[PDB]
């Protein structure tokens, strides 16, 4: 199939242990740090992957660091939904650590982590596809709506040319349903949404000062 | 910034 | 061009007036007031013109309730937007009450109103069109992602026939640009932020309890 | 329900 796709699965970062503290008692504020702690190793890792998007690079570093300061939410968050597909109301944050319903009422998560089940119901309901789960994660990025962006129009062409690989990739792939592009593209607003909740809901632990965070995952919350 | 320094690296 | 798409132009309610009481010392309260009367009176001719959306009102009174208590802000946003293209840096929530940045200032939605400001100046941009907003307008509704829906089936085939009337109307009138029907599509993320962002301000003002709202309103606003 | 009260006129 498409290029753009197949650069995008060998561009996949490699899975992240979660590994959670053996020596510390299961709570919230353990489940809590464990989240964290995985947050700011991946953000280095999607910091990485971002640059093998095509023309990611060539954009100023302002506009680079604008795109991710606003998708990053949602890219932790298609991880996660895409480790999960093969699951029943249990989250993958990692292979170490699979949140079930009562693990995510212990962690104060129910209602985030309902809404992140939601996008994995739609995407089992869509037979969602590694080739489309990475092409759609790089559109979320080209398409975060960062009010600081300098150069519009590349920021466009580059959602164009994504936008024109995911379009490429259906026509190919699922001749069933010449409407399946669109369809991927109209779950990008729940995506948005959950992501959204979830930078509210982790900004609010920041705030109540109980949960330890590294530097990477702070600069990212505090940049909203 | 840790974030730009990361893009710079 | 398409049938769908004539029908929802004709569906479109009339305009209202904000009608700001005269009497009343200018002030941010009168502001919240005025707009949450112009949503309250909006709210009405809303429920009216999803009963003219093909399929609505064959999906059970649960399921119509749950799509508009989920999409009904994003509609209210859409229109403003709407109204206000031919304009610069001002919002036209209605004829008789076109909100600039001070008057922003002073109602406390400086930053709500740059959100919506950010709506409009992609769709002016991309030169939408009242056919585009109406049929963008039916496809928020069906695609607003309640989390009580009964009929999962009967609310997916909703979105594809609008899906399928935007893609037929940009097949036919927008030639030049093949991929017209998806960059409309890839829009609605950005819709869905600044409603979840809308709902939060007004719920907050109703906790607060200085500004009097109408039942309905307050019915969609207590939704969530 | 005003909501369903409307939806059902
Ligand atoms: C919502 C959410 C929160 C996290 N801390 C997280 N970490 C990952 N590696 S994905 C993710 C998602
Ligand atoms: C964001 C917003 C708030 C309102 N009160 C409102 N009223 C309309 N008629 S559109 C709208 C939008």
């Amino acid at each position: 199939y498409n290029k753009i796709v197949s650069h995008l699965l060998v561009a996949e970062p490699e899975k992240i242990y979660a590994m959670p503290d053996p020596t510390v008692p299961d709570s919230d504020i353990k489940a809590l740090t464990t989240l964290c702690d995985l947050a700011d190793r991946e953000l280095v890792v999607i910091i990485g992957w971002a640059k093998h998007i095509p023309g990611f690079s060539t954009l100023s570093l302002a506009d680079q660091m604008s795109l991710l300061q606003s998708a990053w939410m949602e890219i932790l968050i298609l991880g996660v939904v895409y480790r999960s597909l093969s699951f029943e109301d249990e989250l993958v944050y990692a292979d170490d650590y699979i949140m079930d319903e009562d693990q995510s009422k212990l962690a104060g998560l129910l209602d985030l982590n309902n809404a992140i089940l939601q996008l994995v119901k739609k995407y089992k309901s869509m037979k969602l596809e590694k080739e489309e789960f990475v092409t759609l994660k790089a559109i979320a990025l080209a398409n975060s709506d960062s009010m600081h962006i300098e150069d519009v129009e590349a920021v466009q062409k580059l959602q164009d040319v994504l936008h024109e690989a995911l379009q490429d990739y259906e026509a190919g792939q699922h001749m069933e349903d010449p409407r399946r592009a669109g369809k991927m593209l109209m779950t990008l607003p729940l995506l948005r949404q959950t992501s959204t909740k979830a930078v509210q809901h982790f900004y609010n632990i920041k705030l109540e000062g109980k949960v330890p965070m590294h530097k990477l995952f702070l600069e990212m919350l505090e940049a909203k | 910034s840790l974030l730009l320094h990361l893009l710079k690296s």
